[PDB]
């Protein structure tokens, strides 16, 4: 329950194991194929995974949270930032941007 | 044990990044699944700065682009501060854009940073580490919006009773990052509102030329590359400096380094030397930025690219979407050593749309798209 240095290595050990082995969708971006071809792991995660392929929620949540956060913990929630408004004092988001044809 | 928790109402998940302070987490809300990072702090730390990041982000709260803080405190050996999920780092998307930005994206990230540094300086504080690191962009919906972080090293540049601003001083050290400094910074004067700017320009002009002129100078101490820095920067004029560049930017960094000591900066006139110069290009105001074309060509492509089954792979996407977007991807030329004006510019929107493309059977899917 603390966290420790001990505790939080062993969860990202975990986490890391179920990432790199068992997203399970054939999407080209969530590939080990993709992600091989990028170093910098935020442009993974945080960005290349904000794309939707069902057009009603984004990877990170289709797929991330799938195979690794549900896999490892079945009531770990994570909402769909999408359905969220567009906000008052943030510049304007063309979400066709995120919407993967085809 | 697979359940680590902060403040008791967010769980820690995937680590995004490691600092100097220490490490960044993906985490969520126990109770509504919202989204957050996750900073955490070893109380060893000799230079702790977590406690006193979360009290400016508190006070600058509010803010267009600014972080805000759900929560700060102990847990076991840490500090903890729990804020907005944020995207990727202008200098991550920088990589994945091979390190080079479009005029187009260059002004349209300027006008967002103009406006969260005027925003910091009205609340009196000065940022004092201004680098594409320290600036991201959000996440959902919040994608268009360039938001800024890392206060460990900001400070108050006037008086809260009097407004006074703080005094002219010398002998300080230097905090931030050497390669964005002030040459003021570099000689050890007092930071005030005209260094950030400065650092600034030096951020927008090395988005344009892929690098500035003070990098991998070599030295054999820490204090000797920074003076090696320092006498760079000291004797760039700012025609070399921004060569090859709209005339925008050697005006932007001729004001901002004539800037005086206390004296406030004109925001207004330094935002619309890059909105005159966006109009000037016929930019449209569509928030589609570099990475944004290069990521969605890219799904597009690879989509294809699975159903018909590098540097290189990524030249041919880059190739393809400056073809589909031709009025959008504009750059810099190496060669070039005057000032281009507009139409000059413009000229690339031509070789744009006729570039040639390697894939036949490829090509003919998207067409049929
Ligand atoms: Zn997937």
């Amino acid at each position: 329950e603390c966290l420790t240095r001990s505790n939080l290595k062993k969860l990202q050990e975990k986490i890391f194991d179920r990432e790199l082995n068992d997203i399970a969708c054939d999407h080209c971006l969530c590939s080990t194929e993709n992600r091989r071809d990028i170093k910098y792991s935020r442009l993974w995660f945080l960005f290349e995974l904000e794309m939707s392929e069902n057009w009603n929620e984004n990877l990170r949540l289709s797929c991330y949270n799938k195979y690794v956060y549900s896999a490892i913990d079945e009531s770990w929630k994570m909402e769909n930032i999408l359905l969220k408004e567009q906000e008052k004092h943030y510049e304007y988001f063309p979400i066709g941007q995120l919407l993967i044809p085809n | 044990a697979m359940d680590l928790r902060v403040g008791r109402k967010f769980r820690i998940g995937r680590k995004i990044g490691s600092g100097s302070f220490g490490d960044i987490y993906h985490g969520t809300n126990l109770i509504s699944g919202e989204e957050v990072a996750i900073r955490l702090e070893s109380i060893r730390s000799r230079h702790p700065q977590l406690d006193y990041e979360s009290r400016v982000y508190r006070y600058l709260s509010g803010g267009v682009g600014i972080p805000f803080i759900r929560w700060f405190g102990r847990e076991g050996e840490y500090n903890a501060m729990v804020i907005d999920l944020l995207g990727p780092s202008l200098e991550d998307l920088f990589n994945y854009c091979h390190r080079r930005f479009s005029f187009k994206t260059v002004i349209m990230l300027a006008l967002q940073m103009f406006c969260r540094i005027q925003y910091i300086h009205g609340r009196s504080f000065i940022h004092r580490d201004i680098k594409p690191d320290n600036f991201l962009m959000g996440v959902g919906r919040r994608g268009s919006t360039v938001h800024v972080i890392d206060f460990g090293l900001s400070k108050k540049y006037r008086d809260f009773n009097t407004h006074r601003h703080i005094p002219y001083r010398e002998n300080k050290s230097l905090t931030g990052t050497a390669r964005y400094a002030s040459v003021n910074t570099h000689l050890g004067i007092e930071q005030s509102r005209r260094d950030d700017l400065e650092s600034l320009g030096y951020v927008l002009i090395y988005f344009c030329k892929g690098s500035l002129p003070w990098q991998g100078l070599k030295a054999t101490t820490k204090k000797q590359k920074y003076d090696r820095i320092m006498e760079k920067k000291l004797n760039v004029s700012v025609e070399t400096l921004c060569s090859g560049l709209p005339l925008e930017f050697q005006e932007y960094m001729a004001y901002c380094k004539n800037l005086k000591f206390d004296e406030k900066p004109d925001y207004l006139f330094l935002a619309r030397l890059f909105k005159d110069l966006s109009i000037k290009l016929e930019y449209h105001n569509d928030h589609l930025f570099d990475w944004t074309m290069l990521r969605y060509t890219k799904a597009m492509v690879e989509k294809q690219r699975d159903l018909l089954i590098k540097s290189e792979t990524f030249n041919k996407i880059k190739l393809l979407a400056m073809k589909k977007f031709p009025t959008h991807f504009h750059y810099y030329k190496n060669e070039d050593k005057h000032n281009p004006s507009p139409e000059e510019i413009k000229q690339q929107t031509i070789l744009n749309n006729n570039a040639a493309s390697s894939l036949p059977e490829e090509l003919l899917n998207a067409l049929d798209k």
